[PDB]
RNA sequence: GAGAGGAGCCUGAGAAACGGCUACUACAUCCAAGGAAGGGCAGGCGCCAAAUUACCCAAUCCCGACACGGGGAGGUAGUGACAAUAAAUACUGAUACAGGGCUCCGGGUCUUGUAAUUGGAAUGAGUACAAUUUAAAUCCCUUAACGAGGAACAAUUGGAGGGCAAGUCUGGUGCCAGCAGCCGCGGUAAUUCCCUCCAAUAGCGUAUAUU
């Protein structure tokens, strides 16, 4: 399946959205279907389908690896005024 | 021949797409005034101070792209893009270096929406590009139209704007031609009506091309049935 | 000539090569790294930069393994020739560490992906291994001859 | 129903000089020729080949010539 | 014929098409008026073959030797824009 | 040339903001305001380049707009308008702060510092005289008039306001003998003690110093900046600014390394 | 630094603002012939044809009642054998038959071939689900699946040399010799017949100037 280990979080108490890395790993299956991610950090962090926001997320050499930078929210309200717009027709908003 | 020009002739050669042939047709004609739909055979298009221009529908009839082959003044090769080539024009590509090679010709591609990768579509376009540039002249220009662009045709026409010469080949300079636009049909009703078939005076009219024609009693061909004679020259005025 | 024609046939027949012109690259970088070694000669020792320079020239050719660690000295440095790159060649370390049965199928199994370097899998035969990397040339992970999945002719042949 | 272009067409060969699957990869064509100058280097001089084998020695094959004197005189 | 490396040139006869012999210099040499010096040099079309391919007035590119008539100083190179011997070779038309 | 342009150019772009060479031609000018362009730090340099607190523009204007960032206790929802000179600036949920001060090298470095020390500010005198209703009346080097000091405390004194209302609540003498920030010549942004002042008719009186460790140099009155007597009101920068070699710095580091 | 053109004028914090007014000077467009509106660089051809009429303000940055609205800076891509770089077009057995193969007038060497019959593995060009990268796409990085037996997934450019007819042409004290020969009695769904060597080799030839 997918391995998941989050490197440098931050809170970001500034926009109440917060600072994430979140590295990721799939060895031996092919690509890990980013809107599939929006349903996997749910319950790891506790957040909604809605405030996943994940880009970055370039697949590291000869499979496996695969760095990912997100940031997730604490209200959809949030996600609409503080994401941008690319990044909300891209997310289904 | 010095002349002050006629309408240079444009052919729009192609497999049997008549949708491709009709499909550029009325594109051009969208480009220039009018928005009409059913073509007649050879149309005269306005365009600036230089030359105007006439545009003809080939038909895959290839005995009439001989015909055209011998015509043309300047040439648009209208050619699909996931197929390759098909035969038919390659044999009026070197039906024309065999019968005189004109001053411009042009390759345009059509057919760029049937595809599924970028990649797909550039590796063809490379490759299909290459072979017209074996088969017509190194470093031709070849274009592409993916269905009813209008920038496309407007570099094209940037392209067919700007005519340069018509060099001077040596049967089109002594020989004395003209291609029918009004087709004209002249009987005695009892002779089209008691006769079923006997013979009928035919007015052709047409813009006069090649070589000064005989003042009085020409022998003149016509493609497919035959030469015939000249009844009568009228002339309509121009500006 | 004739001396050239077969000088370059017996390396491009004692090494598994595809043209001269692999031949003339591996001559012009011993050429570059011959003259380098000859304006080193020119100084005297104890000439500080031939001393460094030349020191620093002995240990990076001990290092890629062209040079043997035995011999030190800038004369037995300028005594070299173009087996020695060729024998450092990674198509002939496949062949002399004995992982093909020639060397026309060690350059077949480097450009057929079948063995790795290290961590890279390596798809050029014309790699300069390195003297500490020249133990772990072995078989890709995905080759039928590293475990994995048996290939196509055994894909077709089970089915 | 379209007319398929055939293969000549797509790619004008014409009429050129009909060469070698050997010729067609160029190092095989240096495989092929390296090979057979190494057997003709046999036929002019001496090549070590091992010594004795497994049988030890059934003799000088392929004969002794007694007259022959080949060696560079010094 | 210092300056330039190629001329261009009018095919003008055809010398010596009644030979017997089908390739000797006779049959290979043609004719040429150069454009741009006005005179008129023969070349050597380099076949018989290719000579079935230098027809009269064409416009035709010629360039020098290096090394039966040892005179005869040009060669034909090109028949109208196309090349002489991609003439030759079935590889192009003309 | 011939008038105002707000584009900045990327070679010429100075030493104090850390740009990137890259991204197209462009770099963040600062527009008008207290400062000159040299000590200026906007907080487009400031929150994203020296905090990394930042995306893009959405972002950062996102936080800007919203009314939660101080400077000075005013809202500053501007982007080009710079932010001073020893800076205080609010980060007020969590109750903490940002002074910017020199680092030991000569360049401004952010710090958390609390709301006390925060509060108060260190603000040069830059001039003592007289205007409307015939009162000597004090303009700061950075941004405010203090109106109706004390009538001897003259210029070049560094004041202790409280940032409050701009009244002077201590002064930092002018001295010989004192410890003074310098932030000019060619050994700017230091922290020294000056051993003499010389007078010099003709432009730009200086002041000789000499170091803890016996390096002296002699800078001008204008750059000089007398940021202590002993009193630590504001945070000690790292190495208290001695500037040393970097060999010996450098073994110092790695002797002091975990 | 100087800008359809002299001559004057107005705005503003900043302009003698001109891609803003007023005459005069040189042209030129709509007209119902009285009147009116008018004063750029880029593109193609040129002094037989070869580099897109591409997509975006997403980044970095700039301006305005100002989070929206605007950006010919900048970014992303397309062509490109002028170079420069890596290197495909195969690897490995088994048997059978043949007795010569090769090299310098007579010498010297000992295993060599086959348009011989069979058996193995290897797949990468490509075809391509997906997902991802991205303003959006693409390239990349992953990637399931198909993907090799020559008549094919069809390596070239130069040179040297041999052989040949109920054919042709030329010379000459028969039967010889020359140059040469896609052309021969029939036959075109007619025929299944002849090549070797050298060089560079995804590159190579040719001409002149030449060093």
């Amino acid at each position: 399946p997918v391995t998941l280990r989050t490197r440098k979080f931050i809170r970001n108490p500034l926009l109440s959205r917060k600072q994430m890395v979140v590295d990721i790993l799939h060895p031996g299956r092919p690509n890990i279907s980013k809107d599939e991610l929006r349903e996997k950090l749910a319950t790891m962090y506790k957040a909604q389908k809605d405030q996943v926001s994940v880009f970055g997320l370039r697949t590291q050499y000869g499979g496996g690896k695969t760095t990912g930078f997100a940031l997730i929210y604490d209200s959809p309200e949030a996600l609409k005024k503080f994401e941008p717009r690319y990044r909300l027709v891209r997310a289904g908003l | 021949l010095p002349d002050e020009p006629p309408p240079r002739l444009v052919v729009i050669v192609g497999p049997p797409g008549v949708g491709k042939t009709t499909l550029l047709k009325s594109l051009v004609r969208r480009y220039t005034k009018e928005t009409m739909s059913d073509p007649v055979g050879p149309i005269t298009v306005v365009t600036s101070k230089k030359q105007r221009l006439t545009f003809i529908e080939c038909p895959n009839e290839l005995e009439a792209m001989i015909d055209m082959a011998k015509v043309a003044d300047i040439v648009l090769l209208m050619i699909d893009g996931n197929y390759g080539f098909e035969m038919e024009t390659m044999e009026f590509l070197n039906i024309l270096a065999n019968t005189g090679m004109p001053g411009n010709v042009f390759g345009i591609l059509t057919h760029l929406d049937l595809f599924k990768k970028p990649s797909a579509l550039k590796d063809a376009k490379k490759r299909l590009k290459h072979r017209l540039w074996t088969e017509l002249y190194q470093g031709a220009h070849l274009f592409y139209l993916s269905r009813y662009p209008d920038r496309e045709i407007h570099n094209l026409s940037r392209f067919l704007s700007v005519m340069k010469n018509p060099r001077p080949l040596v049967w089109r300079n002594t020989h004395p031609y003209t291609i029918i636009d009004n087709y004209r049909d002249i009987t005695h009703p009892t002779k089209i009506e008691e006769d079923p078939l006997c013979d009928r005076t035919i007015e052709l009219s047409g813009y006069l091309r090649g070589t000064n024609f005989a003042a009085q009693g020409q022998r003149v061909h016509i493609a497919g049935v035959g030469d015939f004679t000249i009844s009568k020259i009228e002339e309509l005025p121009d500006p | 000539e004739a001396a050239r024609l077969d000088s370059e046939l017996k390396l491009v027949g004692e090494y598994g090569l595809r043209n001269k012109r692999e031949v003339w690259r591996v001559l012009l970088t011993l050429s570059k790294i011959r003259r380098a070694a000859r304006i080193l000669l020119t100084l005297d020792e104890k000439d500080p930069k031939r001393l460094f320079e030349g020191n620093a020239l002995i240990r990076r050719l001990v290092r890629i393994g062209v040079l043997d660690e035995s011999r030190m000295k800038l004369d037995y440095v300028l005594a070299l020739k173009a087996e020695d790159f060729l024998e450092r060649r990674l198509q002939t370390l496949v062949y002399k560490l004995g992982l093909a049965k020639s060397i026309h199928h060690a350059r077949v199994l480097i450009r057929q992906r079948h063995i790795r370097v290290g961590k890279q899998i390596v798809n050029v035969p014309s790699f300069m291994v390195r003297l500490d990397s020249q133990k772990h040339i072995d078989f890709a992970l995905t080759s039928p001859f590293g475990g994995g999945r048996p290939g196509r002719v055994r894909r077709k042949k089970a089915k | 129903g379209k007319r398929q272009i055939t293969w000549q067409i797509q790619k004008n060969k014409g009429l050129t000089p009909n060469r070698k699957k050997e010729q067609r990869n160029p190092r095989v064509k240096k495989r092929k020729k390296y090979e057979e100058k190494q057997k003709k280097l046999r036929s002019v001089k001496a090549v070590y080949k091992g010594g004795e084998g497994p049988g030890g020695y059934q003799g000088e094959l392929s004969g002794i010539k007694t007259n022959l004197v080949k060696s560079v005189k010094l | 014929f210092g300056g330039s490396s190629h001329a261009k040139g009018i095919v003008l006869e055809k010398v010596g098409v009644e030979a017997k012999q089908p390739n000797s210099a006779i049959r290979k040499c043609v004719r040429v008026q150069l454009i741009k010096n006005g005179k008129k040099v023969t070349a050597f079309v380099p076949n018989d073959g290719c000579l079935n391919f230098v027809d009269e007035n064409d416009e035709v590119l010629l360039a020098g030797f290096g090394r039966d008539i040892p005179g005869v100083r040009f060669k034909v190179v090109k028949v109208s824009g196309v090349g002489l011997l991609a003439l030759w070779k079935e590889k192009k038309e003309k | 040339a011939r008038g105002p342009k707000k584009h900045q150019k990327r070679l010429s772009a100075p030493s104090h903001w850390l740009l990137d060479k890259l991204s197209g031609a462009y770099a963040p000018r600062p527009s008008t305001g207290p400062h000159k362009l040299r000590d200026c730090m906007p907080l487009i340099v400031f929150v994203r380049n020296r905090l990394k607190y930042a995306l893009n523009y959405r972002e950062t204007k996102a936080i800007m707009m919203q009314r939660l960032v101080k400077v000075d206790g005013k809202v500053r929802t501007d982007i080009t308008y710079p932010a001073g000179f020893m800076d205080v600036i609010t980060i007020e949920k969590t109750g903490e702060n940002f002074r910017l001060i020199y680092d030991t090298k000569g360049r401004f470095t952010v710090h958390r510092i609390t709301d006390e020390e925060a509060k108060y500010k260190l603000g040069k005198v830059k001039r003592v005289q007289l205007g409307r209703g015939g009162v000597p009346f004090l303009v700061t080097h950075d941004a405010r008039t203090i109106r109706y000091p004390d009538p001897l405390i003259k210029v070049n004194d560094t004041v202790k306001i409280d940032l409050e209302t701009g009244k002077i609540t201590d002064f930092i003498k002018f001295d010989t003998g004192a410890l003074a920030m310098i932030t000019g010549g060619r050994n700017m942004g230091r922290v020294g003690v000056i051993t003499h002042r010389e007078r010099h008719d003709g432009g730009f009186g200086i002041v000789h110093l000499k170091d803890a460790l016996d390096n002296t140099f002699a800078t001008r009155e204008s750059n000089v900046f007398v940021i202590g007597s002993e009193k630590p009101w504001i945070s000690l920068p790292k190495g208290k600014g001695v500037k040393l070699t970097i060999a010996e710095e450098r073994d110092q580091r790695r002797a002091r390394a975990l």
